[PDB]
RNA sequence: AGAUUCCCACUGUCCCUACCUACUAUCCAGCGAAACCACAGCCAAGGGAACGGGCUUGGCGGAAUCAGCGGGGAAAGAAGA
């Protein structure tokens, strides 16, 4: 007969292949659209999440309570070090969809990029990919890339280049870096390419990428959870108490006359460990890191205009599970994808944004410090020691 | 020793009537250009055909369900495995003998195409009557590949409006030393009139 | 005694045989069939290897319910198990083989191992014990060894 | 230790689900069974002893396997009480 009371489904059938993600960088999709009219820019960004803190600011909207009120919000940090580019890739079009045409590397490739290519770095015997560096100190070389980037200007729509990037400035165990591509969107293949071919073996910082408060999306991967059941899965509800072959079950399965089962129920695997793909993060700060001029270090990074102490967005004994903060910071807003220690994509918005909550300018008033190991009580370390005393270690 | 076709102006079924017949008799064909093919009736008949077609999902799983193929080469070479009996291995070895491409290759551009007149919308339509194109229909229900071959397309109509010149420009030289020598072979000429060849 | 495979010479082949050994039968075949094509001074190291978990021995047809294993990518196939008892009952074999490949006087270490064959048994007898007042039985499963090597430089 | 209804105190029965622990399951060394089985195992419609795992017309199909799972096999039990 039919169900007697309605009911909305138990979860969504968008995200329906639950499995472990074959891939644990996060991989870019859908590049934004170009034009002719802008100068040439880069649009994704590879960083590292690394925790959470608040924030107080004033809010500027007309028409609601919270006008001229000082409110707090929750934001992540990610740390992002300057990348490296080491070359170029370029792609055609074709009617069986984008092909890809001809890669063009860089003289003296760096060991932290000799590293991915590689499984077992102290049995090889490191011959790293030396005839091919053989091709830019003889003249017999640079006909063929003289050729090569010919072909490019002719032949080539869209020009990605692959960077990787910088591990020497982590606090992390690893020693083995990340490429990826990223596309560049601006004028002609002419402009792009001679802009592109001058900064090869360069660093490229965020701030010649992004702005401020841009709203970006963040492409990552789940924490994962292991093999949970259909309870914690797809949140249903629990049977009864009077049973016998368990509770947190789905009763009824299919019907009977379509022999099958369906595959819309909700049956028992994976948790997490997923990619995602979230859209409209707004950017608050973007910090910057500790350089050391005139002897010593500067690190008044999270002075305000208003609290305006020389505190830095190291919190008391480091992050939990990161470290300590050196290179620059971006401050997002509300929780992101992917547990701590892992790597994390950006990338600009897709979307015209012009609203009245996406045109609102930022400015913060008081940065927190909260040791979480442990609940904080206070901000940094000389308060505490002016507010304790001496001490019998001393 | 390998046949190929347009496929500008042909019916469907028509084509598709004499190409299953000549595949199984051993004779490899390629159909190349296979979006200027027009249907029978108005478009929003056969189009409402189709999304019939479409509507027909295995329901449990449809990943083993009728696969929908949406380009109209996948669709020329659907409605030829119709006409075939694709169980046995006298079909699963006839259709790799055909050959279906979207738009031209370039290994089918510089070679002479040949055209059935058995299957033209001019000669079996009476011309009062309404036809539906192929392209604008994939293109309405769902592909994404028009934009890319309707310039490939024009390069080579450019390319061939050039070996036209070329063609022609040995031809009026071949007709003015035809006008220059015939005092040397005004004798090979009266023994091929005799046997009727350039009449 | 006959055996079932008959060697290309008998001046340069060993011969030995065991009847009635109590292990299990299938364990047995598959660690059996690893072995084939080996030099005998490699099969004295696997069949140890085996022993101390190291090199794994994989269960190809007698593989229901079996779990796999990592080390087993080296014979390309996922299910492997490192059984102890066959692999201790058929090395003592080639000792005794080994002694009568130096009393028909060759030289023993570059022997080949060319043939070897496992048979089914008569089966014993126990009992158990079920429910409602059953008995069902409680059989076991022992096997007939033989095996044949050959000098192959 | 009988069957019905109402109010006080108390409560994870419930809104709405979470977390910890023990022995199990899971993988390994050892020992090691039975119930059951014509041949075997992907689906829609049609006819048909009027609801097929096989025939017909179509959709389609790629070894060998692990942990789960209860829709089906008009499942197993017992010559319908
Ligand atoms: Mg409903
Ligand atoms: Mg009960
Ligand atoms: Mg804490
Ligand atoms: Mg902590
Ligand atoms: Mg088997
Ligand atoms: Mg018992
Ligand atoms: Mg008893
Ligand atoms: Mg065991
Ligand atoms: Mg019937
Ligand atoms: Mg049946
Ligand atoms: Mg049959
Ligand atoms: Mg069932
Ligand atoms: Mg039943
Ligand atoms: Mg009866
Ligand atoms: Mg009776």
């Amino acid at each position: 007969s039919h169900r007697k009371f309605s009911a909305p489904r138990h979860g969504s059938l968008g995200f329906l292949p639950r499995k472990r993600s074959s891939r644990h960088r996060g991989k870019v999709k859908s590049f934004p659209k170009d034009d002719p009219s802008k100068p040439v820019h880069l649009t994704a960004f590879l960083g590292y999440k690394a925790g959470m803190t608040h924030i107080v600011r004033e809010v500027d909207r007309p028409g609601s309570k919270v006008n001229k009120k000082e409110v707090v919000e929750a934001v992540t940090i990610v740390e992002t070090p300057p990348m490296v580019v080491v070359g170029i890739v370029g792609y055609v079009e074709t009617p069986r969809g984008l092909r890809t045409f001809k890669t063009v590397f860089a003289e003296h490739i760096s060991d932290e990029c000799k590293r991915r290519f590689y499984k077992n770095w102290h049995k090889s015997k490191k011959k790293a990919f030396t005839k091919y560096c053989k091709k830019w100190q003889d003249d017999a070389g640079k006909r063929q890339l003289d050729k090569d980037f010919s072909s490019m200007k002719k032949y080539c729509q869209v020009i990605r280049v692959l960077a990787h990037t910088q591990m020497r400035l982590l606090p992390l165990r690893q020693k083995k870096a990340h490429l990826m591509e990223i596309q560049v969107n601006g004028g002609t293949v002419a402009e792009k390419l001679d802009w592109a071919r001058e900064r090869l073996e360069q660093q490229v910082p965020v701030s010649q990428v992004f702005g401020q408060d841009e709203m970006i999306d963040v492409i990552g991967v789940t924490k994962g959870k292991g093999y949970k059941g259909v309870t914690s899965r797809w949140h249903t509800k629990k049977l009864p108490r009077k049973t016998h072959r368990g509770l947190r079950k789905v009763a009824c399965i299919g019907a009977w006359h379509p022999a099958r089962v369906a595959f819309s129920v909700a049956r028992a695997g994976q948790k997490g460990y997923h990619h995602r793909t979230e859209i409209n993060k707004k950017i608050y700060k973007i910090g910057q890191g500790y350089l050391i001029k005139d002897g010593k270090l500067i690190k008044n990074n999270a002075s305000t205009d208003y609290d305006l102490s020389d505190k830095s967005i190291n919190p008391l004994g480091g992050f939990v599970h990161y470290g300590e903060v050196t290179n620059d910071f971006v401050m997002l807003k509300g929780c992101v994808v992917g547990t701590k220690k892992r790597v994390l994509t950006l990338r600009k918005s897709l979307l015209v944004q012009t609203k009245r909550r996406a045109l609102e300018k930022i400015d913060l008033k008081f940065i927190d410090t909260t040791s979480k190991f442990g609940h904080g009580r206070f901000q940094t370390v000389e308060e505490k020691k002016a507010f304790m005393g001496p001490l019998k270690k001393d | 020793q390998v046949l190929v076709l347009d496929g500008r102006g042909h019916l469907l079924g028509r084509l598709a009537a004499i190409v299953a017949k000549q595949v199984l008799l051993g004779r490899k064909v390629v159909v190349v250009r296979c979006e200027g093919i027009n249907i029978s009736g108005n478009f929003y008949r056969n189009k409402l055909k189709y999304l019939a077609f479409l509507r027909k999902r295995m329901n449990t799983n449809p990943s083993r369900g009728p696969y929908h193929f949406r380009a109209p080469s996948r669709i020329f070479w659907r409605t030829v495995r119709g006409m075939l009996p694709h169980k046995t291995k006298r079909g699963q070895a006839a259709l790799d003998r055909l050959k279906v491409f979207d738009g031209i290759p370039p290994p089918y551009d510089k070679k002479k195409r040949m055209v059935v007149p058995a299957a033209l919308k001019v000669v079996r339509l009476k011309p009062t009557r309404k036809f539906a194109y192929l392209g604008r229909l994939a293109h309405e229900v769902g592909w994404k590949y028009q934009a890319v071959t309707a310039t490939l397309e024009e390069k080579r109509k450019e390319k061939a409006k050039i070996h036209y010149r070329k063609k022609k420009q040995l031809m009026r030289l071949r007709k003015q030393a035809e006008k220059n020598v015939e005092k040397k072979i005004s004798k090979f000429t009266d023994v091929l009139k005799t046997h009727g060849l350039l009449v | 005694v006959r055996y079932s495979l008959d060697p290309e010479n008998p001046t340069k082949s060993c011969k030995s045989r065991g009847s009635n050994l109590r292990v299990h039968f299938k364990n047995t075949r598959e660690t059996a069939q690893a072995i084939k094509g080996m030099h005998i001074r490699k099969a004295t190291k696997y069949l140890k290897d085996v022993t101390l978990k190291k090199q794994c021995v994989p269960f190809r047809r007698y593989n229901g319910g079996v779990g796999r294993c990592a080390q087993a990518k080296q014979w390309g196939w996922t299910q492997g198990r490192w059984p102890k008892k066959s692999a201790e009952f058929l090395l003592h074999m080639l000792k005794n083989a080994e002694s009568n490949a130096e009393l028909k006087g060759l030289d023993v270490d570059s022997l080949v191992i060319e043939h070897i064959q496992v048979n089914k048994a008569p089966k014993m007898r126990r009992r158990t014990y079920r429910a409602h007042g059953r008995i069902n039985p409680y059989m076991s499963s022992p096997c007939h060894i033989e095996m044949i090597l050959t000098e192959k430089e």
